[PDB]
């Protein structure tokens, strides 16, 4: 009815990989960066907490957490995986998070290695009655309050 | 290639 409120905002993931073309003394073969961002005109740190990549056990110190952006991480390795991706969110009631998983990869669908991809994925976020508190976040993180 |  008039009541109700729904509040809608977007996050992109993405990455991008290049293949060194020196592999290091480990073997790692190439060069990547994940990050999680806001769309045009908006600043998510309004309404993220932290932004928690979750890196496969080969990693030193797996868990890397960004509390302010940019949200990304930047490594060297040899394959591809799938990376755990948490949006911790300042909101103290339900939900405190999203997890999305996602696929870092190396190289394309076509069998043949490429020199270089970047890839984004655009995810839509929808709350309904959020908090007085946590609404105002995600507004003023460019979020869209849904009208009828 | 190789994932892992």
């Amino acid at each position: 009815m008039d009541n109700q409120c729904t509040v809608q905002v977007r996050l992109e993931l993405g990455h991008r990989a290049q293949l060194r073309k020196k592999p290091t003394t480990e073997g790692f073969t190439h060069d990547w960066m994940v990050f999680v961002r806001g769309p045009e005109q908006c600043d998510i740190q309004h309404f993220v907490e932290k932004v928690v990549f979750w890196l496969h056990d080969s990693f030193p110190k797996p868990r890397r957490v960004c509390k302010e952006p940019p949200y990304k991480v930047e490594e060297s390795g040899y394959a591809g995986f799938i990376m755990p991706i948490e949006v911790h969110f300042k909101n103290k009631e339900e939900p405190r998070k999203v997890c999305f998983t996602y696929d870092l990869f190396l190289n394309l669908e076509g069998n043949p290695p490429v020199n270089h991809l970047n890839h984004l994925r655009c995810e839509k976020l929808t709350f309904n009655n959020p908090t007085t508190e946590f609404r105002y976040k995600l507004l003023r993180a460019g979020g869209v309050m849904v009208m009828p | 290639a190789a994932r892992k």
